[PDB]
């Protein structure tokens, strides 16, 4: 099918709150090889956020069941096949995410501000595959998600405005990570205190058409520090 | 002890009047002055006790006697173990015509009630309501005209109001729901989700 | 598959807000022939709800969208084959509880609260292939949704109390198909008025589990009556 056709089809299932069809239409869009416009990433992206959350949401609602639940073997199975069956549709669509990330997205990323955006994504569903794995597995995507993470943060340092959305947003994701996935309240807070510091001391940046952006995300980083260490 | 002072006042006080009703529940639940003071209310001080609380005026000694036997009766007795539908009708007033849907009020004396529909009617057609409740008192074994088979609400008792509404006849129909009770309380689990009304 | 495993499966679906898999789950259960308890049939019913639900909104969405941009006819060719996806999953949806209907809940409902409720649910799944469905197939959605909502109507105005939660669920239901299918304004409001009336005459026919369903319904029956016969 056409681009133009596509794109079309995910700014409708969007209207219809039907993102598993919106992901479908964006999937294809990626799929033919040519790099996506501004408006054409963020469709793509607004579409696997929703098609991962819902999975997200479900799984951590099930998990949450199985601990308070602790009795008939046999309702804690059939937890088990049930929170199983969420991380199957879990994993497959990080997958399928992170492989139109390798593939398509990040090589034929130009600019450094759509490389810091795709490597800060293929750091979030490398997270996103963390939250359900076990063992080995978990200790593979950990070190993915860190490694895509960090390359994003180096690439945005030297050519991103300390007040980049972009790189606020990697900011808070990156120091979220360090919290939840890797359990360290303080290399959380010196990853959100320093990218805080960086940007109060640079409001110079800020651009007279996204300046609310940034500061939404200098909220929730300013929140974050003082709900960690209270 | 302070029963036994009570007791003993109702007697010096109302004589024979409070007399009759010793050893009318021979379940025992109650004492000799909280049955004796539920009686008196019950058979015809309802009307000069009510008048008293909804004016806010001084009890005399002989209503404050009362009172206190009612009250302590509320607060031996307290939440019973399921919940019961009673019945009350008005003539020309009404404490929860101030009190608009999903808010909560009270009557600012006691709340008779009926285990009868149509005994209710038969104290007034102003306005006709349903209660659900579980601390009210069962009274019928002691004070039962008209065989009204009563369960008395404690004075000031809050009560939710869940639906006001009137009649082509012109007739007020209320349903009242004690508001200790909860938001749970009167719904069949799943069956309004289940019932795909048609409404957002 | 075991009847307790499923119905388990479907309760932690409901949790994790995971509609079709709530009610693929109480699908096999109806599909072993058995009849369903008031739990199931809740579970059945309010999980079919949000299957179909769901689908509903998403029509009236892009239903709205080919109104307000009625321009490029590839935009409008793009905005019909995405209506069409979605009302093909309605028709598929409603199939397959209108199957479940009349091969197992309406034939092995005993008592008849359970066969009210069914009736009402065939009644409901007709409306909603009406809200899509245009000309011949439309004029047989329509009479069909009114023939179950009416068989409803008559069982429980003779086994069951004024202020059932059934019968007044079915009274909102049938009133709002009268309004919105059928646009008689005169018909719905002659329903409801009706239902309504009748609840208040026997307020002492409500049942201490079901009291707080019962008044939700008559003030929604009300309601519906004071927007549908208000001017400003
Ligand atoms: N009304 C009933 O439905 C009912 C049912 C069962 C037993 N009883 C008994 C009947 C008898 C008296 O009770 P009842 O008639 O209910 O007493 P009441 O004191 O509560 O009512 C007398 C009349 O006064 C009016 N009134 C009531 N409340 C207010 C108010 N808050 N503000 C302004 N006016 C008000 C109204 O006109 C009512 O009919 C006792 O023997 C009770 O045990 C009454």
């Amino acid at each position: 099918m056409d681009k133009s056709e596509l794109v079309q089809k995910a700014k409708l299932a969007e209207q219809a709150e039907r993102y598993d069809d919106m992901a479908a239409a964006m999937k294809a869009v990626t799929e033919q090889g040519h790099e996506l416009s501004n408006e054409e990433r963020n469709l793509l992206s607004v579409a696997y956020k929703n098609v991962v959350g819902a999975r997200r949401s479900s799984w951590r609602v099930i998990s949450s069941i199985e601990q308070k639940t602790e009795r008939n073997e046999k309702k804690q199975q059939m937890g088990k096949e049930y929170r199983e069956k969420i991380e199957a549709e879990l994993q497959d669509i990080c997958n399928d995410v992170l492989e139109l990330l390798d593939k398509y997205l990040i090589p034929n990323a130009t600019q450094p501000e759509s490389k810091v955006f795709y490597l800060k994504m293929k750091g979030d569903y490398f997270r996103y595959l963390s939250e359900v794995a076990s063992g080995d597995n978990k200790q593979t995507t950990v070190s993915n998600s860190q490694q895509a993470y960090q390359e994003a943060f180096e690439i945005s340092k030297k050519e991103m405005q300390p007040t980049h959305p972009i790189r606020l947003g990697l900011a808070l994701n990156f120091s979220v990570f360090y919290y939840e996935i890797l359990n360290s309240p303080e290399k959380a807070c010196s990853l959100a205190k320093t990218a805080f510091d960086e940007a109060i001391a640079e409001l110079d940046t800020l651009n007279e058409e996204s300046y609310k952006d940034s500061t939404l995300i200098m909220q929730l980083l300013r929140d974050n520090l003082t709900l960690w260490t209270s | 002890g302070a029963d036994k002072a009570l007791a003993d006042g109702l007697v010096k006080r109302f004589g024979a009047d409070a007399e009759k009703y010793l050893g009318r529940q021979p379940g025992g639940i109650h004492s000799d002055a909280e049955v004796m003071a539920l009686g008196l209310y019950t058979g015809i001080h309802y009307a000069d006790l009510n008048r008293a609380l909804r004016q806010g005026q001084e009890l005399d000694a002989g209503q404050k006697l009362i009172d206190q036997g009612m009250s302590a009766a509320f607060e031996k007795s307290g939440q019973a173990e399921q919940v019961v539908k009673t019945f009350r009708g008005t003539r020309g007033g009404d404490a929860f015509n101030a009190v608009e849907e999903g808010k909560v009020g009270h009557d600012d004396g006691y709340l008779s009630t009926s285990l009868n529909p149509g005994v209710a009617r038969s104290f007034g057609q102003g306005t006709i309501s349903t209660v659900f409740g579980r601390s009210g008192i069962d009274v019928s074994g002691i004070s039962n005209y008209k065989n009204a088979k009563a369960i008395l609400y404690n004075k000031e008792t809050d009560m939710r109001v869940l639906l006001s509404a009137s009649d082509e006849q012109g007739v007020t129909r209320r349903v009242l729901e004690e508001a200790a009770l909860g938001e749970l309380s009167g719904h069949s689990q799943g069956l309004l989700d289940a019932l795909d009304l048609a409404s957002k």
